[PDB]
RNA sequence: GCUGAAAGCAUCUAAGCACGAAACUUGCCCCGAGAUGAGUUCUCCCUGAAGGAACGUUGAAGAC
RNA sequence: GAUGUCGGCUCAUCACAUCCUGGGGCUGAAGUAGGUCCCAAGGGUAUGGCGCCAUUUAAAGUGGUACGCGAGCUGG
RNA sequence: GUGAAGAGGGAAACAACCCAGACCGCCAGCUAAGGUCCCAAAGUCAUGGUUAAGUGGGAAACGAUGUGGGAAGGCCCAGUCGGCCUGCGCGGAAGAU
């Protein structure tokens, strides 16, 4: 609700097509069109898309919250993107990055899963990957993707994590 | 039978069968079901005339 | 893809040079020719129809007589069709030879089995027996019980009794081919086909690996 | 004098197409098994069919309410030993859409000769184009 | 699991989206238009026909 | 003025409150080997001796169906 | 009180449950218990709300920010906080053709 009302500045270098149901906003980073819940009413004035309620609409307001939620996204990402950070600590798991493919040994075959268009992978050091993305939803589940493999292993901690995520050892059972 | 019958024919006409029924009971008007059905299955052309009777009675 | 109509001869040994015996049979075929190609704007589905061998002029009806004669071909024996496998083209007359089985090396053999009459239940679901002393009586190789009491009070279905064992379509897979003769017209494949002697056999590639 | 009883040979037969789209089931075999008995007829009569003929489109965008979606489940029994099917209403849709309105319309109707009877005039078409176009049908809204 | 508000943060969920079993529907083998919804294609006969049946020699088909 | 009784042989059917095989959470889960719980009923589940023993196997599951089954057999 | 010694209509079927006591006849009407979407005669009727679980169409001790209405509060230049009475829901909830 709160950050619902608040107005955030859409920048320009975009497109504020509205389709009906459905929004383009066809721009510097394609376009994410979804018939949106006939609850939230959307109005284009200045800089900013305007939700309210229609009425005879159980959640309205609650569903006006998403429409300025997830798709600030759509305000921000766009034009800034968004930078992923995995690390793995401990020796005996390959995963390359040939391309859109990724290839991985880890003593089981090489596995191979793919990247899709707007996602960039680089490697300045062996161990640690940064991924460029385009939206929020895609780096999640290529995050989803490459951290399942080797999962990080509470005991020596040895596996694939993240940069800034906090893995407590412990002990190993004193008799 | 004859209930299903004067009311097939009066909802073919715009009012269904217990307003029918009604408007005739309250234009004091005492024809029972077997003639109804018998008129409604032959001659449509009195039996308009009826439902239109009851029609203008009832409001 | 498309197969072969051959017939069945016998059962014979195969001899390889480090000294390993091959048990193969032999199957005759003669040269197969096209009748009929149906498609998909037609009927609704790509297969060939084809036939071989040879019969009278008296045992041919009139029909049957006229439909060769479209095509050009003479009579047969019997009439099969293939599915074609979506993208092979033949014309209509053309003879399918027997050089085509030389690079498959695994086929499937398709044929009618042997039949042994109204065989028992013994023979057919393989039972067991019961003894034959200890004062056992008038029961050797009887079924025995067939179910419960006053409860489900019928006989459920597909209950294994007796009944005609044999004579049923059968197919048999992952054979072997050994020998293609292609000037003699035989096919050596390792293994047992099914079926009599002189019998028709279908020969298709094998649809597993 | 007596109550006339409305003859099998002089009785006469409609056509009709109904569109489908956008419409709740029941609210829409309930009024396909009221027209086809012949209860919208003055000639009715209890043991003579009077129906009319009804041609149904678009079956496969037909709608329900709430989640059933998901959780109407259709059952049928095989007859065999140990046996029994049952089916989504996602699965059956998108298999057949015949049978889901075939199914609905004839528990609607009366058991016997007369409901064989009456259940052969109803005809329908899973997709927009049907191929009854000679015997004239008449568009009716329901 | 990803994004994500109601509840300024957080959350697999209320809106949309990605994984996930010898289980389920397919896939493999056989029966299968008496499916009365009785289907499809090719040829043949009709201004005593096309064919079928009876009889005979019989079969690696078979209780008849 | 009749509903034939326990165990064994042949033949089965179903449920899941799961013995093996398949998927996971927690562990006082270094690994191996374990303990318990969540999901899962497609397939399989031993031979001899007088409740126990000897020896195999991945396993030798719990149960209703007149404590299944004598117009099928046995009379122990 | 009913059945035994009583039929009819309703409760899917259902001597003892609810309405009601059959001299005979007719293609006439008004009602009782129960009901008005189709099977199966009659309202897809009228006005104001509740439930989102197929609850309605089976159940306990206990548990939880589901949801509507009401009374009283503490802090506060745009609200927040958890205590009480109350209507409707959810988990607890595994069988053998």
């Amino acid at each position: 609700s709160r950050v619902a009302k608040a107005p955030v500045v859409v920048p320009a270098g975009v497109d504020v097509k509205i389709n009906g149901q459905v929004i383009t906003i066809k721009g510097k980073n394609g376009e994410l069109t979804r018939t949106l819940n006939d609850a939230v009413e959307v109005k284009h004035a200045d800089n900013t898309l305007t939700f309210g309620p229609r009425d005879g609409y159980a959640d309205g307001w609650a569903q006006a919250g998403t429409a300025r939620a997830l798709l600030n996204s759509m305000v921000i990402g766009v034009t800034e993107g968004f930078t992923k950070k995995l690390q793995l600590v401990g020796v005996g798991y390959r995963a390359a990055v040939k391309g859109n493919v990724i290839n991985l040994s880890l003593g089981f075959h090489p596995v191979d899963h793919q990247l899709p268009a707007g996602i960039t992978a680089e490697c300045p050091t062996q161990t640690e990957i940064v991924l460029k993305g385009a939206d929020k939803q895609v780096i999640g589940q290529v995050a989803a993707d490459l951290r399942a493999y080797r999962r990080p292993e509470p005991y020596k901690g040895k596996g694939v994590r993240y940069a800034d995520e906090v893995v407590r050892t412990k002990e190993a059972k004193k008799k | 039978l004859w209930i299903a019958r004067i009311n097939a024919a009066a909802r073919q006409n715009g009012i269904s069968y217990s307003k029918f029924i009604n408007g005739l009971k309250k234009a004091s008007v005492e024809i029972d079901r077997k003639i109804l059905a018998d008129i409604a299955v032959f001659d449509k052309v009195a039996f308009t005339a009826l439902v239109e009777k009851a029609k203008a009675a009832l409001a | 893809m498309i197969g072969l109509v051959g017939k069945k001869v016998g059962m014979t040994r195969i001899f390889t040079e480090d000294g390993v015996s091959i048990p193969v049979t032999v199957i005759e075929v003669e040269a197969n020719r096209v009748t009929q190609v149906k498609d998909l704007a037609n009927d609704g589905y790509r297969a060939i129809q084809v036939t071989t061998g040879a019969k009278k002029a008296n045992r041919v009806t009139k029909p049957e007589a006229g439909h060769f004669a479209k095509a050009g071909v003479e009579a047969g024996r019997g009439l099969w069709e293939f599915r074609l496998a979506e993208g092979e083209e033949f014309t209509v007359g053309q003879s399918i030879s027997v050089e085509l089985f030389a690079d498959v090396k695994k086929v499937d053999v398709t044929g009618t089995s042997k039949g042994k009459g109204f065989a028992g239940t013994v023979k057919r679901w393989n039972f067991r027996t019961q003894d034959a002393t200890h004062g056992n009586s008038l029961s050797h190789r009887v079924p025995g019980s067939i179910g419960q009491n006053q409860t489900p009070g019928k006989v459920f279905k597909g209950k294994k009794m007796a009944g005609q064992m044999g004579n049923e379509r059968v197919t048999v897979q992952s054979l072997d081919v050994v020998r293609v003769d292609a000037e003699r017209n035989l096919l050596l494949v390792k293994g047992a086909v099914p079926g009599a002697t002189g019998s028709d056999l279908i020969v298709k590639p094998a649809v597993k690996a | 004098m007596k109550t006339f009883t409305a003859k099998p040979e002089t009785v006469k037969r409609d056509w009709y197409v109904v569109d489908a789209t956008g419409k709740t089931l029941g609210r829409l075999a309930t009024e396909l098994a009221r027209r086809l008995r012949g209860k919208h007829k003055a000639e009715y009569t209890p043991h003579v069919d009077t129906g009319d003929y009804i041609i149904v489109l678009n079956a496969d965008k037909v709608a329900v309410t709430g989640n059933k979606r998901t959780d109407k489940v259709y059952y049928h029994h095989t007859g065999h030993i140990g046996g029994i099917k049952q089916a989504t209403f996602e699965e059956m849709i998108a298999r057949r859409p015949e049978r889901v309105i075939e199914i609905a319309v004839k528990g609607m109707l009366p058991k016997g000769p007369l409901g064989r009877a009456m259940f052969r005039k109803l005809k329908v078409y899973a997709g927009n184009e049907h191929n009854h176009a000679a015997q004239q049908p008449q568009v009716l809204d329901i």
